[PDB]
């Protein structure tokens, strides 16, 4: 999986129709994914775990 | 009832937010990046990279 | 033109004061007393045999931060500076430590004392223990009951806080200017009064107060800086600052070698 | 164990060993068997006898 | 060269809720019905009640990056004490000799009210503000 | 567990000072004047020595397996 | 007036009652009344008085699709709950 | 913050600011201030990150254009004259300046003008700071006695209402019996009451007051907030009513038996920062505890009704002739939407 | 020995369930028990407590701070929080990690988390004497 | 696993020059210089630096993300010098500085000794 | 080790997961040289009301200072005015504010920064269903759904013959 690369994201429950959004890739070190802090509020979700 | 089958389309981990990262922009590990793949059909264009 | 007063001077810290310079140059030569100087520091541990209720990578890195005299670490290479197959004496301390409590009473108190420069690259003065006086036992590393011992042999090499913070020689750096807040550079939080509910710095007698009159100096830059090192005995403080400076040096000059071959 | 149906389950439950306090509190703990029976919310309530 | 001048007193200063920016109500003293409402900084050019204010405007400061000005250059703004930059955003041109004038310097608002033979030639886009005392 | 080699925040060597602390708590002086006779100003060091919790004298009371 | 208990028919056969702009929030016997088209109106109205109650905002596409598929087939429809390989496969 | 009337910044942090924008054209504007220090205000800078050909203009409380509390907003050409950026304009709101660029530019300068927006206020902020603290929370001795003598003022009403009732001397609200309209008046009267202690809070607060800013921001908070934190946690409501007899006609057994007094049935007159007498802290608890159940029941409620909609409407596509069929065919809406 | 059963046998602490609660009459602290004749805005507001000329109480509390659990005892000043937030902490008090016993190193467990220097709070509660918190942190 | 190693944040892979120039078409006589194994103890000192030479017209850096270590410099002079003169200029001139602050704390350590 | 990812929480449920590390020389430090080990939002205080996280952070820079364990009993006597009274007389600001200076310039900020010790504790934790087919039915991509029906399914090609329809296909591809 390499840059640029269009993946599809989601969050449960996806109750509407962009909870799941196409993204692209960036590889970056450590173990936790990375998102733009204003996609979180229509995926309506936090960095609680 | 079914059993055998190797498949690794998909993963699932805890995010963080990022601030440097692009609204289309999604981080991804380097390990799950390894996991994960995408199978591209070789042509003239991309042969060498 | 840059300007320097000691104010106090001693073993292990040195407070001074800062004039004729830019902040920037303030703050990057703090930053690289924190991080960029490099000392010794134990980097690998064999352990022979542990018998104690300590786990081997808990005794390891209570190891790692034990700090090392290195007076004469610019001396030695890097491990990766050196052909030598794994580690040779040119780029690494050899130490080893041996203790054992006898007799089924009492308990046997393990210090960093207990630590023998086994080899070196001599005749280097690096590589022993810092030890606050010649009584002075040190750190306390570990205790030990009846039939308990440990045998462990450790290998030190040069680092920078940047990889570890183990080898950072300063603890911490009190760094402040403008006392008076004459530049406005920061906005008092206050309920009734900002000047009554704020303490005074305590180097607020050393710059005179603003008169009630006087109006706002807008052309006006920082210019003294009250900076405070220390060190945790690996380093004294003046060694600390030489070096700090003699590695920006260093690196400017690198980045400026490196323009100059880009032609 | 012939008479597993009708049986009550979850009376008997690992002890915790979080940590101490985590002990503790499992050693004090109480568990309602609801049984259909209930009102939902009426069961769950805080009520003032609690105190 | 210069667009508009005058020479006006002030009437109130307001601090209002900010602590480095002061508006201020100036009446022209050669004329009257030309009003000035006029956002400033404290800090660079503080002003009191009843001043005396040489307020000058023009389109241009010679005699698109912007630059520090070199020590060696010279422009209008040698003639004054505050000099400021903005965009004319209002143009009112209301009932009879009654016209408005708004302009933004980066979020600092200056209204000027007055007739048509003082205001025709401020129909610009940009506009630099000069005050002298 | 044991006494930390290093101050968490800033970094300054307390490990040393451990069997001092107690020892000077045995005199009866008060713990802030412990903490001053050890020139432990910056208070992450004070609270670094002070809430340390010897749970070591504990492990040492079982008896070894060897 | 606002009357508790429904009897649209009575109530609008009241003289000194307006016939033609009654309305009740029982759209059952609204359309056993009314007809249809009415119930759909009335479906629509208590659907946005629902949605709105909070101060939410809806658009009207979306429930006028809803109350088009609830009276597409002339009477109301509650939302609510062969092949050979099927039928082995159960 | 970035966005006041007062707030100029340097030329060194103007140009590290400006290289931060990945769409910027490389050009410095000119500064507001040019004598006798160049100086940049914050709208400038955030101006640079707003694509060209933008325009918007939003009212607030009848400003004038004058604009003298610097409400409302104008932006002309992609630049800002005058008005406080706040979630009013860089919302999710209709009509804000997110939905003007979606319209006019395009998905894919919406999408970078975040990233640029985010990019200059973060090394601002980075660069400024910004903090909260315990001292946020507290109100002065003046409004610390106009909120006392509210409440007491508020608890005599009670009493007063109280008196009425037990003498058959108050009113009887239509279609409601005399119990529900003493409870419903004494309700009304403790909301009131809060509602008055939290105004004199918020009206008391500095603007550099850090829950203020937040506030204002819209970011985080609301006035309820710090009402609560700062003035009177307020009346503790359950079931649409207050705090039950649980016991034998009184709410804890540290009332006596009859006792309709606000303290008695679930009123709080302490705020958080002064903190919860024992009763007060159980009828809070009791409180969080119905609000807990509710919304689990809820969230589970409106799950089944979704995936019942969804079930429901599965197979509604709009066709190529503009009709709206389902997968057998029938015709539901002849037009989607009637347009 | 003189302890809690003497204290008990002696008629001066008795046990009461929550029937018996039905008929007696509880102060919350022994200052309840003497009417007082202050106007201070630093401390919380006391009930008014008016609703009768006098009070005849039967019994006192011994602390009020006694109504909460093992888990809500960690809390420091639970009466400065909102009610979900205590309960969210005591949710998530289970999962801290910690020194769970002294003997950890002689016994098997499935899963075991052990942290290196564990450190006594510095804002703690009187129950906390009773916890061991302070020496199993 | 995916965290790298920690001597990478400042040992230079061979491969990876450590200062790479670019030219910026956009506006005349502006290059993009870009750091490696660098942050702003660098950084911040050249760029304040430069910010005060009177044919300095702009300089700027940063740093896109703090878990890579390296940064970049935009900067631009005017027509009658050139970049690059101006970096060995203010290069020089912050190593006199260290060399006669550095002579100064020793004089003044001799004299406290 | 602790790293990122890895979730912390303080005792009035404070949940939060680490972002991202900054070294000692980065973080912002205050006029003695203390460097905090953990920087918080404080978006997280208003919307919560969680007063008593603050009240603790006093209480314990107070008991610090001074060389003794604080006192956070409920229902007791204590007052926020008690401790602040006691925080000003050790030389430090009553509400617990310090000006602190920024890591990479080394500028004083703006506003002052709320700084204290916090008891902190580690935590121990380190499918395509029917809500995704009808998110990405209302995306209209029917070629996902194709995709997701065969590719995670036990999808397989085979071939049979038009007349018989039986399994009597050999099939030669080169
Ligand atoms: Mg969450
Ligand atoms: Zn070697
Ligand atoms: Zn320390
Ligand atoms: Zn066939």
């Amino acid at each position: 999986l390499m840059d640029d690369d269009p993946v599809l994201f989601n969050r449960q429950p996806s109750l509407h129709k962009m909870s799941m959004m196409a993204h692209r890739v960036k590889v970056m070190p450590y173990s936790t994914f990375r998102l733009n802090l204003s996609v979180t509020s229509p995926y309506n979700a936090d960095f609680d775990g | 009832n079914l059993m055998g089958k190797r498949v690794d389309f998909s993963a699932r981990t805890v995010i963080s937010g990022d601030p440097n990262l692009e609204l289309d922009q999604v981080g991804v590990p380097i390990s799950i990046a390894k996991t994960l793949s995408y199978p591209e059909t070789v042509t003239q264009y991309n042969i060498h990279r | 033109e840059p300007k320097v007063n000691i104010i106090n001077a001693q073993d292990d810290e040195v407070e001074l004061m800062l004039s004729d310079v830019n902040l920037s140059l303030a703050n990057s030569l703090r930053r690289t007393m924190l991080a960029e100087v490099p000392t010794l520091a134990i980097d690998l541990v064999e352990i022979k045999m542990n018998t104690s209720v300590l786990a081997d990578e808990f005794i390891s890195h209570r190891l790692g931060l034990i700090p090392l005299v290195s007076e004469d670490v610019e001396e030695m290479k890097y491990s990766r500076d050196c052909t030598c197959e794994d580690y040779c004496d040119e780029c690494s301390v050899v130490l080893e430590l041996s203790a054992r409590h006898e007799g089924e009473e009492g308990t046997t108190d393990v210090y960093s004392s207990s630590l023998i420069k086994v080899s070196g690259p001599g005749n280097l003065n690096v590589g022993e223990p810092v030890r606050r006086d010649d009584y002075d036992q040190g750190i306390l590393l570990c205790k030990l009951r009846n039939h308990q011992e440990l045998n462990i042999r450790c290998i030190a090499k040069k680092g920078i806080a940047k990889e570890h913070a183990k080898w950072s020689p300063c603890s911490a750096i009190a760094f402040e200017y403008d006392p008076h807040n004459k530049l406005k550079h920061t906005d008092f939080w206050f309920e009734v009064d900002a000047k009554k509910e704020w303490p005074d710095s305590k180097y607020a007698t050393w710059e005179e107060p603003p008169k009630p009159g006087e109006v706002f100096d807008y052309k006006a830059k920082p210019n003294r800086f009250y900076m405070t090192v220390e060190t945790t005995g690996s380093l004294k403080a003046n060694q600390v600052f030489s070096r700090g400076i003699k590695t920006l040096q260093e690196k400017l000059a690198n980045v400026l070698f490196e323009l100059e071959n880009s032609r | 164990q012939k008479k597993a149906m009708s049986s009550r389950a979850g009376v008997s439950q690992v002890l915790n060993r979080y940590t101490y306090s985590s002990t503790l509190s499992h050693l004090r703990r109480t568990n309602t068997p609801i049984g259909r029976d209930g009102k939902l919310a009426k069961p769950r309530q805080l009520h003032n006898t609690h105190w | 060269s210069a667009l508009f001048d005058d020479i006006f007193t002030v009437q109130t200063v307001d601090n209002g809720r900010y602590n480095k920016v002061s508006r201020i109500i100036g009446i022209s003293t050669t004329n009257s019905a030309i009003k000035l409402t006029l956002d400033i900084n404290n800090e660079m050019f503080p002003v009191s009640q009843d001043d005396s204010l040489t307020v000058t405007l023009a389109n241009s400061l010679s005699l698109k990056s912007w630059r520090p000005p070199k020590p060696t250059d010279k422009s209008l703004a040698d003639d004054y004490d505050y000099v400021m930059f903005g965009t004319v955003y209002k143009f009112e041109e209301g009932d009879e000799d009654k016209i408005k004038v708004y302009v933004s310097f980066g979020g600092l608002l200056m209204c000027l009210e007055g007739g048509y033979k003082s205001l025709a030639s401020l129909k610009q886009d940009n506009l630099y503000i000069l005050i002298r005392r | 567990m044991i006494i930390p080699v290093r101050c968490f925040s800033c970094g300054k060597v307390v490990g040393d000072k451990w069997d001092a602390y107690l020892r000077l708590l045995e005199e009866g002086k008060q713990e802030g004047d412990a903490l001053d006779e050890l020139k432990l100003k910056r208070y992450c060091c004070r609270r670094m020595v002070l809430t340390h919790v010897d749970l070591i004298e504990k492990f040492l009371r079982y008896n070894p397996l060897e | 007036l606002e009357t508790d208990g429904i009897n649209l028919a009575e109530v609008m056969a009241v003289p000194g009652v307006d016939s033609s702009r009654t309305y009740s929030n029982s759209f059952v016997e609204i359309l056993s009344v009314l007809g249809i088209e009415a119930t759909r109106s009335s479906l629509y109205k208590e659907i946005l008085n629902v949605i709105a109650f909070d101060g939410s905002y809806v658009n009207y596409r979306h429930m006028a699709l809803l109350v088009d598929v609830m009276t597409s087939r002339g009477y109301l429809m509650a939302i609510t709950r062969t092949g050979a390989l099927m039928r082995c496969s159960f | 913050k970035m966005t006041l009337r007062d707030t100029f910044i340097e030329y060194e942090q103007v140009m590290n600011m400006l290289f931060w924008v990945p769409s910027w054209d490389g050009v410095v504007p000119q500064p507001a201030i040019l004598k006798p220090k160049p100086l940049w205000t914050g709208k400038q800078l955030l101006s640079i990150a707003i694509p060209s050909g933008i325009h918007l203009q939003r009212t607030d409380g009848g400003n004038s254009l004058l604009s003298p509390k610097d409400n409302g907003m104008l932006i002309v050409d992609g630049k800002v004259m005058f008005g406080v950026v706040d979630k009013k304009t860089v919302g999710s709101g209709g009509g804000g300046l997110i939905h003007t660029v979606m319209r006019e530019k395009g998905p894919k300068i919406c999408a970078e003008l975040f990233g640029n927006i985010q990019k200059v206020v973060n090394y601002w902020l980075l660069h400024n700071g910004f903090s909260i603290g315990i001292g946020d929370a507290i109100a002065d001795a003046s409004t610390m006695k106009e909120i006392t003598h509210a409440i007491s003022s508020a608890k005599e009403q009670v009493q007063e209402i109280i008196y009425k009732a037990q003498h058959n001397e108050l009113e009887l609200k239509p279609g409601m019996t005399l119990r529900e309209s003493f409870e419903g008046e004494v309700s009304r009267t403790l909301n009131d009451a809060r509602d008055s202690a939290g105004r004199s809070a918020e009206m008391n607060l500095k603007d550099l007051n850090n829950v203020k800013q937040m506030v204002s921001a819209g970011s985080k908070g609301s006035f309820i907030n710090i009402a609560q934190m700062s003035a009177c946690v307020g009346q503790q409501m359950v079931e649409g009513k207050r705090i039950a007899f649980g016991f034998a006609d009184r709410s804890l057994p540290h009332f006596t038996k009859d006792d309709f007094s606000p303290e008695s049935k679930g009123f709080v007159e302490n705020s958080y920062l002064r903190g919860l007498t024992p009763q007060e802290f159980f009828f809070h608890a009791m409180a969080g505890r119905e609000g807990l159940i509710d919304t689990a029941v809820k969230t589970a409620e409106t799950g089944y009704i979704q995936r019942r909609l969804v079930k429901a409407l599965e197979d509604i596509m709009v066709h190529y002739d503009g009709t709206t069929r389902n997968s057998l065919g029938d015709i539901i809406q002849f037009l989607y939407g009637e347009d | 020995v003189y302890g809690w059963s003497s204290l008990v046998t002696s008629g001066v602490i008795e046990y009461v369930d929550g029937e018996e609660e039905e008929t007696i009459m509880i102060a919350m602290t022994p200052e309840d028990l003497q009417t007082r004749s202050l106007n201070d805005t630093a401390k919380r507001i006391k009930p008014e407590m008016s609703t009768s000329s006098h009070h005849t109480f039967t019994h006192c509390e011994i602390h009020p701070s006694m109504i909460l659990g093992v888990a809500a005892s960690i809390i420091p000043f639970p009466d400065h929080n909102q009610s979900p937030r205590n309960t969210y902490q005591s949710a998530m008090g289970k999962q801290a990690m910690g020194v769970f016993l002294t003997n950890y190193n002689v016994r098997m467990d499935t899963m075991a988390n052990i942290l290196y220097y564990p450190q006594k709070p510095l804002a703690k509660t009187q129950a906390m004497e009773y916890l061991k918190f302070r020496e199993l942190p | 696993m995916n965290a790298p190693d920690r001597f990478e944040l400042f040992i230079l892979p061979d491969d990876v020059p450590k200062l790479k120039i670019t030219p910026d078409s956009r506006v005349p006589n502006c290059i993009i210089i870009k750091f490696e194994r660098e942050d702003h103890t660098l950084a911040n000192l050249l760029r304040e630096e430069l910010a005060l030479y009177p044919d300095v017209t702009f300089v700027a850096y940063k740093v896109e993300h703090p878990l890579f270590a390296n940064f970049v410099m935009r900067l631009q002079t005017e027509e009658g010098t050139r970049p690059k003169q101006a970096l060995e200029r203010a290069c020089a001139s912050i190593i006199n500085k260290l060399k006669t602050l550095d002579h100064k704390f020793n004089e003044e350590w001799n004299i406290k000794n | 080790v602790p790293q990122i990812g890895d979730k912390f929480a303080s005792r009035h449920g404070q949940k939060g997961t680490i972002g991202v590390t900054y070294r000692h020389e980065d973080m912002p430090f205050s006029a003695e040289g203390i460097v905090p080990d953990l920087i918080i939002n404080p978006h997280a205080i208003p919307s919560r009301m969680t007063v008593a996280h603050l009240i603790e952070c006093l209480l314990s820079k107070v008991g610090s200072i001074r060389g003794y364990e604080g006192d956070a009993t409920p229902f007791t006597d204590l007052t926020v005015d008690a401790v602040s009274n006691l925080l000003r007389d050790n030389g430090y600001q009553s509400r617990g504010f310090e000006v602190m200076y920024n890591g990479h310039t080394g500028k004083k900020l703006m506003a002052q920064v709320f700084f204290g010790p916090t008891y902190y504790q580690r935590l121990r934790h380190m499918r395509f269903g029917e809500m995704e087919r009808d998110c990405m039915i209302a995306h209209g991509a029917a070629g996902f759904l194709k995709e997701r029906l065969m590719e995670a399914s036990d999808a397989f090609r085979v071939h049979v013959c038009g007349i018989c329809g039986l399994m009597s296909v050999i099939a030669n591809l080169k």
